RNA sequence: UUUAGAAGGAGAAGUCAUUUAAUAAGGCCACUGUUAAAAAGUGUACCGCCGGAUAGGCGG
């Protein structure tokens, strides 16, 4: 949760992950030639909870 | 009297990396939010003074990590102390998606208001102590000094917008559109630029302040590119600066 | 006051940097100093790990084939020097997020009732005796020579330390210089000053072309699974959460200290990993201390007021039971 | 206590430096060194191997293109110089991790009842008895006419060794400078003193523009294929794991010794690649025998006592599965 | 008011035995370095006296 400063006051935000966007990604970046990096810090159990 | 502030060669340890499909330079919103958190500082003392439009200027930069054989590049994260919740009585605990980063910078900000002098750069030097960014810890930094120059900016290579290169692309969907254009050009990269909108303002049982507006966001993706300081075209055309419309929380260059 | 915020939070008062290594001799510590690299290599073991009866049968004359990294000073360098630095901020200027307001002014009158009392005094002498005996070296430690530390505040350079004289487990209050640093620490932790600065450099003799110990790296990966030391702009070093570990060793008023005797780092319940145990799974925990301090007001006994004042140092997320 | 903690593993007693490779003349041995090099090298074999004889018929007169390196002594200098060191620390300062309390208190005392019967003197003179003979010299000590050893502490220089009368299979325990040695280095083991630092300094006399033999490189199916040899700050050397398999080299109370009549290295289930079969496999491994040395608190012969320690002071992983 | 706030990856190790890179050869032709200059900057600081103070002060 952060502050943004809108208009001379502030709002308070509630930053949510889209995991489908990740996913369509690490499919176009599997079949794809740009650099990128696997960042596999993650487990079987951690990913089933 | 308007003017401009130059902090030079500002060293940021584990600095956040990762956003959520992105992993190296930390989006902009998070030096927007350390440039307004040092207003609010400042404002909140004696010294009245605001600041519109930031300037990045990178000259090097390290992700926590190594590189393989095979040129990729592997990321390493801290031993996971200990996580409040359920099981957090164990020793072990769960690991997440994390990168961090180290990056010496110049900052560029154009202050405006009464009295900017060098008591103003004395007190943004003192001031300057307690803050943090992007999540990183500020270890060391040249000097703040007052420009109103542009020949007087160190060399390095600052930090633009270039949407008009993810639009020039084919492709239905703008993914499309992006990775043909990362295809074309080799100097463009992907950065988190600000947030949308998922739903409508009110309150919620449960959150950092609850006096202030809710709402639930998604994180807002787009290109850039890095010119160097000597071939700059103008001091204007480089500063990053916030644009609010409905529920379009964005940072720009204008 | 029923029960905690539902979210509040607090920020670490102690920022230590990454440290870097650089090798040099003792008789010329002072003018110059060499590099230090982490150099690969591969080595061929024997399968000697503890393996089922069936297995065993089968591949105990089977060879290892391993990757691994190593540091090692050089064959006329004979002196490891390690350079890192320390930020101190306030205390009451680190509560960065607390959702309720009363809660905030409770916190805020108990932690200068702490202040008027002891001073931050106890905890700060604790923090610049773990400085001086060097406790943050886990490894190269043991077996030196000679180990000398030098702290320096802006520019005025206090006398050395020698550390080898100096127990682990028993504290001194009785050094000039651990006094007027412990205070000027005390002074940043109260409120008195805005922030502190502190620049740390140790040299150990270690003895010639022996072997240093880096920290090591947490990485993941299907194909590689050897050792990975921590590379510091192309030289070995050690990790800022490593060296913090060492400095906030301040524990000893933990319950059944005198069947133990010995210090442990502070955490939330009192667990360690050197022991496997947790030290305050029960009313000693930090918890039942903030509840019985905060939300039904009782004088609690100096020892858990000095134990809770080092939780708020070492900061953390010590918010309210989250529901759906 | 019943089992092993789930956590528990050993730091090593004995940290061997990397051996550096220096040539000289043996007349001059206290006067000059020289810098040894190593040199790439490629070779032309003619398939010498072993192949099924389909395409044995049509694939024997093929050339084979391999590249290697070599390393050997210039035409003036007839004497290698091997230096290196050792350092010594507590038996009992040793336990890096320990997940339990009554496990690290049983092993503090029976190090203790050890120290009060033996001292670790038996495996200090054995130490110093495979640092005598040489052993670390490995294919180095294959024809050659003068092996001398000189082991310096703090700064007395000890008398010098001659190496070559020393057999390879008995230890001496009768030598004055071999026991000098040993008392200091039992005196570390125990804990009277801190820490020990031992320099060796060995010169081998093979004759002139001979062949030296360095470590080799273990090069996985990654990079490339081909002889690498191991250079230590530009000049050639040895790893620092191979010369302490060699003072490793004590294990003399496996079960059918008297069949065989030699030492073997300190393993766990007692491996020995220079025979090929092992030694260890069954109830006298040191897994098997330390359970009944602490779990079961029974007494044991002074035989599995010493190797018992002998493997402490290695030092390993002796973790154990829930 | 910063995808905010938090963090010990650690212990153990034998890479190795062999080797035939080898035969032959035409680097060739042609060419404008040019004009102008201050090594002087004091060129080297000596005989003596009051100083009993290696304090500090006079004469040619």
């Amino acid at each position: 949760q952060v502050f943004f400063p809108v208009g001379g006051s502030y709002h308070l935000l509630s930053i949510l992950p889209s995991t489908v966007l990740n996913y369509e990604v690490s499919d176009r970046l599997y079949r794809s030639k740009i650099p990128k990096i696997r960042l596999r810090l993650l487990s079987s159990n951690a990913a089933s909870t | 009297m308007k003017g401009y502030i130059l902090l030079e060669k500002v060293n940021i340890e584990n600095a956040n990396a990762f956003n959520n499909i992105i992993v190296g330079i930390p989006a902009i919103t998070s030096f927007l939010g350390f440039a307004r958190a040092l207003e609010r500082k400042l404002n909140a003392k004696e010294i009245a003074i605001r600041i519109n439009g930031v300037g990045l200027e990178f000259h090097e930069y390290e992700l926590k990590g190594y590189k393989n054989k095979r040129g990729q590049y592997v990321t390493s994260c801290p031993l996971p102390g200990s996580i409040p919740g359920q099981n957090e009585k164990k020793l072990d605990a769960h690991i997440m998606n994390q990168a961090y980063i180290d990056l010496n910078m110049s900052f560029l900000l154009e202050v405006e208001g009464p009295h900017v002098d060098m008591s103003t750069c004395k007190s943004i030097k003192s001031t300057m102590e307690t803050l943090r960014i992007a999540g990183g810890i500020i270890r060391n930094y040249k000097k703040i000094r007052l420009i109103d120059t542009l020949a007087d900016i160190p060399y390095g290579y600052f930090l633009t917008l270039r949407q008009d290169n993810l639009n020039d692309a084919a492709g239905d969907d703008m993914l499309d559109k992006m990775i043909h254009a990362l295809q074309q050009e080799d100097t463009l990269v992907p950065i988190a630029v600000g947030f949308k909108a998922l739903s409508e303002v009110g309150h919620v049982e449960g959150q950092r302040d609850p006096e202030k507006d809710h709402c639930f966001v998604e994180s807002i993706f787009s290109l850039g590119g890095f010119e160097c300081s000597k071939i700059l075209e103008d001091i204007n055309s480089c500063l990053w600066r916030y644009k609010t419309e409905e529920g379009l929380y964005l940072c720009t260059i204008i | 006051l029923k029960s905690r915020p539902e979210n509040l939070s607090f920020a670490r008062c102690l920022n230590t940097t990454e440290a870097k290594f650089w090798q040099t001799d003792f008789l010329k510590r002072h003018t110059f100093k060499l590099p230090l690299l982490i150099t690969d290599k591969a080595v061929l073991a024997s399968k000697g790990h503890e393996m089922p009866p069936d297995k065993l049968e089968k591949e105990i004359m089977d060879p290892n084939p391993q990757k691994s990294q190593s540091c090692t000073l050089s064959t006329e360098c004979d002196t490891l020097r390690i350079d890192f630095g320390i930020k101190v901020l306030p205390v009451k200027e680190s509560m960065y997020s607390c959702s309720d307001y009363n809660y905030r002014t409770a916190i805020y009158q108990k932690i200068d009732e702490y202040i008027a009392e002891d001073g931050f005094l106890t905890l700060a002498k604790r923090y610049v005796n773990n400085i001086a005996n060097a406790r943050f070296l886990w490894r190269n430690r043991k077996g030196a020579e000679i180990i000398e530390t030098i702290v320096t505040i802006e520019d005025k350079e206090y006398p050395s330390f020698n550390s080898k004289s100096f127990n682990l487990d028993t504290f001194v209050e009785d050094n000039a210089t651990i006094n007027e640093i412990a205070q000027q620490i005390a002074d940043t932790f109260a409120g008195k000053r805005e922030y502190l600065n502190i620049y740390v450099t140790c040299f150990v003799k270690i003895g010639c072309a022996m072997e240093v110990y880096p920290s090591q790296e947490m990485t993941f990966d299907d194909d590689d699974k050897g050792k990975k030391l921590f590379k510091f702009e192309g030289s070995a070093g050690m990790h800022s959460q490593k060296i913090n570990n060492a400095l906030r060793t301040i524990d000893t008023w933990y319950p059944d200290y005198t069947t133990y005797e010995f210090p442990i780092p502070v955490e939330n319940y009192g667990a360690a990993r050197s022991i496997g145990i947790p030290f305050r799974p029960d009313t000693k925990s930090f918890y039942k201390l903030i509840d019985r301090m905060i939300l039904k007001n009782e004088d609690l006994p100096i020892e858990d007021k000095h134990y809770v004042m080092a939780i708020l140092i070492r900061g953390g997320m010590f918010s309210k039971k989250q529901e759906k």
